[PDB]
């Protein structure tokens, strides 16, 4: 063997971005979903009057 | 196709149907078989 990979599990979650192209409506990641695209949310500036 | 006799193959309109903008829409391509495009005749001079 010439490649060793360490597999782990993470708490993946996006706090401020949303998808701009989702290939299919379903979950259960497959090869088709290996190319979805994200983009950031619009800014908000809540403050006193 | 109502009874599979109708709903026949819709083909590209010769005027504008293959559009320049459209294409495949993700980096992980599929590389399909049948591909079409537009091209200029030899009469029109070439410019970049």
């Amino acid at each position: 063997p010439t490649v060793v990979l360490y597999s782990e599990d993470v708490n993946m979650e996006t706090p401020d971005t949303h998808l701009s192209y989702k290939p299919k409506m379903g979950d259960k990641n497959a090869k088709v979903m290996l190319g979805q695209q994200a983009m950031p949310n619009r800014p908000n500036y809540i403050a006193f009057r | 196709a109502t009874v599979a006799g109708a709903g026949k193959e819709i083909f590209a309109d010769k005027t504008f149907q293959p559009e320049p903008q459209v294409g495949e829409s993700q980096w992980n391509e599929a590389d399909a078989t049948a591909a079409g495009g537009r091209v200029l005749k030899k009469t029109t001079p070439m410019k970049p």
